[PDB]
């Protein structure tokens, strides 16, 4: 089962270790206990590498976890601009909603990642999605007093 | 005669004690160094101010007083001030760390280190004495060492000199010149440790004393030692009887028998007058009657509040200067009957009256322009329920969401202490109301 | 209460930990030797609060320098003042903190607390009368953070009759975004909530901000911002440095300052702000002072004390002005924002004035000041935690290092505990 070592190859960000288990048939869509996929852990930790190849065998870009996290929910919450573009340009779901009721625009603009913020919103990023306490993307901003995320959500 | 030992504590204890000292020695005519020229007896007399200054064998008067405090900054201005060689050196004792403005820490934490060597210092002067009357303690109300030390000295103090007086000088807070947002707090704490083991109690308000320097003084923003020069000269009117030959006051005692008429209600309030400016050198000045009727001015008083609202139960009119007693019976007998200066049902209608031959000193330097007649209206109304009821209230808004308390409760004192405190000053209001007001 | 033993722990730590001393020494007029070169006689008086006198009459500070990173310790004495320092009080570890608070309070971090311990006891049996702790540090990285709150528990129990005061440097996106800091911020401020007396807390958020929008700097520098940080240290530390009237201490400030154990948290300002090499125009007048103090562009913590309630306030103004010109404005200040100022607990503004100066300005007015509003710091740095901890990102270099993922929700908890705290008496009423 190449299966658990694609999962902690992924997260480590050994990109040969990645080559390898996928030549021998490893699951690209692998999931550990919490349902995390290669493409989760690899877009958590900025590998940006080991993101792209995945892309490339199949890895399914909107995939979830118990949680209702996708790959572009961790990539928007650590602030991996260039591992966001890679994701949006495979089709992410730029609107994708977790458990909590979080899109990857509320998460980019609670860690004020002001640029993630520009990128989700300029591809059709829904400033209206509310969380489950019914608080938008300009609600945080307002709320934190961020004057710098209030501007930028005002496009 | 009898001695009378002085104890000041804490900041405000013992810069009011440095005025008034300061003015002692003034109209004792003695030298910053105790050699005072015009005495006969050089190594002991029993003389009037023998009961404030003891003699020793080369004819130096020192005081029979006691600074106290827990820091050292203030005292050690004493040590090395221009009065450096009057007190006792052993007199002028001191700590490292104050209170920080709590009591918990002026009265258990802090207070113990060093309560057993001002009682032994105590003992040195009591021991000099040949009829100790009383002690004379002066203190703050908001300090932490003011309140704190000052009960616990008062508690001990009452254990070992059971039989002796004790009167106080207790400063009362006011906003315009503060130090510390508990000062409510340990108002209310020295006050209901302190209600039992003291006979008579002279408050004064910072306030009241801050809007005199500035209206009858000139003083823009007055500063603690205007306000001390000028609070000195109210207690040297109500201490002249012990000092001098008096013929009412002579003794501690006396002030419990012609103000205290309960234990309990022993807050005497006091009006002082005339004051006025320096700078006014040459006013005309007031007649026996003119200074006696601003006596029952509100400006003039000592503490903030409203006689005309409460009842008398006591009032002595201590004159100092030019006065001649046929004008004090008369401008009484006309106080009598203008004003409504109601008196309790159960008290004699009367005015004690004493008179002090001696012009008023003023201290060079000082803002008091020297007259030549004064008095000093120490009156015992239930007015003062006023200012009790000022401070309970400030109390109140606090110790309802329990603000700060955690710090008087580190210090080894208990919360139940505060309700106790506040249930004693309840239990006062309450008793200047079954007198009337 | 007269010594005060100053501790500097990581990287951000000694940063404006040097900057302290640097600015205070120019201001009482030691030299980066220790040779007093000054003009003036008062500032000797209170020398003793923070530096050590040798006997060949030098001053040396009572400071000392932590870090499990040697790299920071080099810095230092590169800098100017580096040399006035004991050699002896520099404690740095060899490996770093990796920006881990667990790598610097369970494990790297305790095999070094000991040597510093070790310093600071000298520090204190040397002392005439140890008027408490003064700690700076941040609360995002590792060193400070880990290894700080672990000298604070450390030193809270060998000298648990002392003040603990503390110089946090709070995180913020716009500095630095390590999507960890909120992790190491939230862990630290349960440890400074149990522990410490009175906590100023720097924002570096609010510091971003007077820096790119008032200053106008468009990319502020770690430099321009801890200009901002020295200033508000310098001021909140004048009356404990220099006479005066007030002859302050740690402990009177604490009992006048805090009224709930808890609620210790300071919100600082200072007046006027300027950037380095500025100093434009022509002072400012005491009302100009008065009002900029208690505005909320003035703030070096990113709140708004008009979404919250004054519980104390304490203002000093530092330098030639009419004493009375300041206690009519403070006056109408607090008559006018008569809602912003708790009703139950009277008299819950202090003004101090000190003549000499801050070294470039001849006005200025620093504000300390006990809000509600301080809520808006604990509950941004909430959210960022809460939103990193659900996902449960990077908890390996945590747990791997012996820490428990229950540490993190009890920390996470106590701080909304604190949050609900200030927002009970926002609303309370004296009724
Ligand atoms: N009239 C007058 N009042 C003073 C003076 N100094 C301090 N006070 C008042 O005393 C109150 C505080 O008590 P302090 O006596 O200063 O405190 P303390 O006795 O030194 O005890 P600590 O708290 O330990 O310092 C304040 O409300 C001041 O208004 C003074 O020189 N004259
Ligand atoms: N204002 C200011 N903040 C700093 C400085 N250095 C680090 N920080 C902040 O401190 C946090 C990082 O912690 P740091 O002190 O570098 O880690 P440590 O060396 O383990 O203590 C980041 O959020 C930075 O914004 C500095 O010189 N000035
Ligand atoms: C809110 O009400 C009160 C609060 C505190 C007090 C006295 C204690 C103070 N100690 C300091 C120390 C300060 O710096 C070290 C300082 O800033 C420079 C201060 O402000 C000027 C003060 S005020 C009295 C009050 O009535
Ligand atoms: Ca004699
Ligand atoms: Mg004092």
């Amino acid at each position: 089962d190449l299966g658990k070592k694609l999962l902690e190859a992924a997260r480590a960000g050994q990109d040969d270790e990645v080559r390898i288990l996928m030549a021998n048939g490893a699951d690209v869509n692998a999931t550990d206990a919490s349902g995390l996929t290669p493409l989760h852990l690899a877009a958590t930790y900025g590998h940006l590498e080991i993101v792209e190849v995945l892309l490339k065998h199949g890895a399914d870009v909107n995939a979830i976890d118990i949680m209702g996290s996708t790959p572009l929910h961790l990539a928007a919450l650590i602030g991996h601009l260039e591992i966001v573009e890679v994701l949006l340009k495979h089709g992410a779901d730029v609107n994708a909603v977790d458990t909590w009721g979080d899109t990857p625009l509320h998460l980019a603009a609670i860690m004020g990642h002001l640029e993630i913020v520009e990128v989700l919103l300029k591809h059709g990023a829904d400033v209206n999605a509310q969380d489950k306490f019914g608080k938008t993307a300009f609600d945080i901003s307002i709320d934190n007093g961020n004057e710098d995320l209030a501007e930028i959500l005002q496009k | 005669m009898r001695e009378c030992i002085s104890i000041h504590v804490g900041q405000a204890g013992v810069q009011i004690g440095n005025a008034c000292w300061e003015l002692y020695c003034l109209e004792h005519g003695i030298q910053p160094d105790g050699q005072m020229p015009s005495d006969k007896t050089i190594g002991g007399g029993d003389d009037s101010f023998n009961t404030f200054f003891s003699e020793t064998g080369a004819g130096k008067h020192v005081p029979r007083a006691v600074f106290v405090d827990l820091e050292p900054t203030v005292i050690d201005e004493v040590r090395t001030g221009t009065y450096r060689q009057l007190f006792h050196p052993e007199q002028l004792i001191t700590g490292k760390e104050d209170a920080a403005n709590n009591y918990a820490r002026g009265h258990y934490t802090i207070g113990k280190e060093i309560i057993d060597l001002v009682l032994d210092r105590i003992r040195k002067l009591a021991d000099q004495c040949t009829g100790l009357q009383g002690f004379l303690v002066f203190h703050s109300f908001g300090g932490g060492t003011g309140s704190g030390f000052t009960s616990l000295l008062m508690e001990r103090l009452s254990v070992d000199y059971g039989k002796k007086s004790k009167l106080e000088f207790s400063i009362y807070p006011a906003p315009q010149v503060s130090t510390a947002v508990v000062e409510p707090y340990n108002s209310i704490l020295t006050t209901h440790t302190t209600l039992e083991h003291s006979d008579c109690a002279f408050m004064v308000d910072n306030e009241a004393i801050y809007d005199i320097c500035r209206r009858n003084l000139d003083i823009e923003r007055p500063t603690y030692t205007n306000l001390n020069r000028l609070i000195s000269q109210i207690v040297s009117s109500i201490t002249a009887s012990l000092r001098f030959d008096g013929a009412l006051n002579v003794d501690l005692t006396e002030f419990q028998t012609n103000l205290v008429p309960y234990p309990r209600i022993h807050f005497p309030l006091a009006t002082y007058a005339p004051v006025i400016s320096a700078e006014k050198a040459y006013h005309e000045q007031l007649s026996v009657a003119e200074i006696t009727n601003a006596c029952f001015e509100p400006a003039n008083q000592m503490v903030k509040c409203d006689p005309r609202h409460g009842k008398y139960m006591a009032c002595c009119l201590l004159y100092r200067g030019d006065v001649v007693p046929k004008d004090v019976n008369a401008a009484i007998a006309t106080i009598k009957t203008k004003r409504s200066i109601q008196f309790v049902d159960w008290c004699p209608t009367g005015f004690k009256v004493g008179i002090n031959y001696q012009p008023p000193t003023v201290v060079p330097g000082g803002d008091l322009a020297k007259v030549q007649r004064a008095v000093c209206m120490l009156s015992n109304t239930t007015a003062i329920a006023e200012a009790w009821a000022r401070l309970d209230h400030k109390f109140d808004l606090m110790y309802a969401k329990r603000a700060f308390v955690h710090w008087y409760v580190g210090e080894g004192m208990e919360e139940g202490e505060f309700s106790e405190a506040r249930e004693d000053m309840a239990a006062l209001e309450k008793d200047y109301e079954e007198v009337g007001v | 209460m007269r010594e005060i033993v100053h501790i500097q722990a990581g990287q951000c730590g000694n940063q404006i930990g040097a900057k302290f001393w640097e600015v205070i020494s120019d201001e009482h007029g030691i030299d980066p030797t220790g040779s007093y070169h000054g003009d003036s006689d008062l500032q000797l008086e209170r020398i003793n609060v923070y530096y050590n006198e040798a006997t060949g009459n030098k001053y040396v500070p009572r400071a000392i320098l932590v870090d499990l990173e040697p790299g920071t310790m080099d810095s230092v004495r590169s800098g100017p003042f580096g040399q006035i320092f004991r050699p002896d009080n520099f404690v740095f570890g060899q490996s770093g903190a990796g920006n881990n608070w667990a790598k610097g309070h369970y494990t790297e971090g305790a095999e070094l607390v000991d040597s510093v311990l070790d310093v600071v006891r000298k520090e204190s049996e040397s002392c005439d009368c140890l008027q408490g702790f003064q700690l700076t540090h941040s609360l995002g990285g590792g060193t400070g953070s880990g290894m700080g709150t672990l000298l604070i528990s450390k030193i809270r129990e060998e000298y648990p009759d002392r003040i603990m005061n503390t110089f946090s440097v709070m995180p913020s996106p716009k500095v630095s975004d390590t999507v960890v800091e909120p992790y190491n911020a939230t862990l630290s401020v349960h440890q400074l909530v149990e522990n410490t007396d009175e906590t100023y807390c720097i924002d570096n958020e609010a510091l971003y901000d007077i820096c790119f929008r008032t200053l106008k700097l468009t990319t502020p520098t770690y430099g321009d911002l801890n200009h901002l940080v020295s200033a508000t240290m310098s001021g909140v530390t004048t009356c404990l440095r220099f006479p005066g009237q007030l002859n302050a201490d740690l402990r009177k400030l604490a009992v006048n300052m805090v009224p709930f154990p808890r609620l210790h948290f300071f919100m600082p300002g200072f007046a006027p702000l300027t950037s380095r090499g500025s100093q434009q125009y022509r002072a400012l007048t005491v009302p100009e002072l008065t009002q900029q103090m208690f505005d909320s562009k003035n703030m070096m913590a990113a709140c708004d004390p008009r979404h919250g309630r004054y519980l104390t306030v304490a203002a000093i103004f530092r330098g030639r002005m009419s004493m009375k010109e300041v206690d009519e404005q403070m006056l109408n200040v607090q008559n006018k924002n008569s809602s912003y100022f708790v009703e139950w607990i009277p008299n819950n503004v202090k003004t101090a004035v000190c003549d000499i100066p801050p070294r470039g300005l001849k006005m200025s007015a620093t504000f300390i000041g006990n809000s509600t509003a301080i809520q808006e710091l604990f509950k941004r740095i909430s959210e960022q935690f809460t939103a990193m901890f659900r996902r449960k990102a990077f908890l390996h270099w945590y747990t791997g290092e012996g820490m428990d993922e229950m540490e993190f929700t009890e920390a996470e908890s106590n701080m909304n505990d604190l949050v609900s705290e200030y927002q009970q008496y926002q609303d309370a009423t004296a009724d």
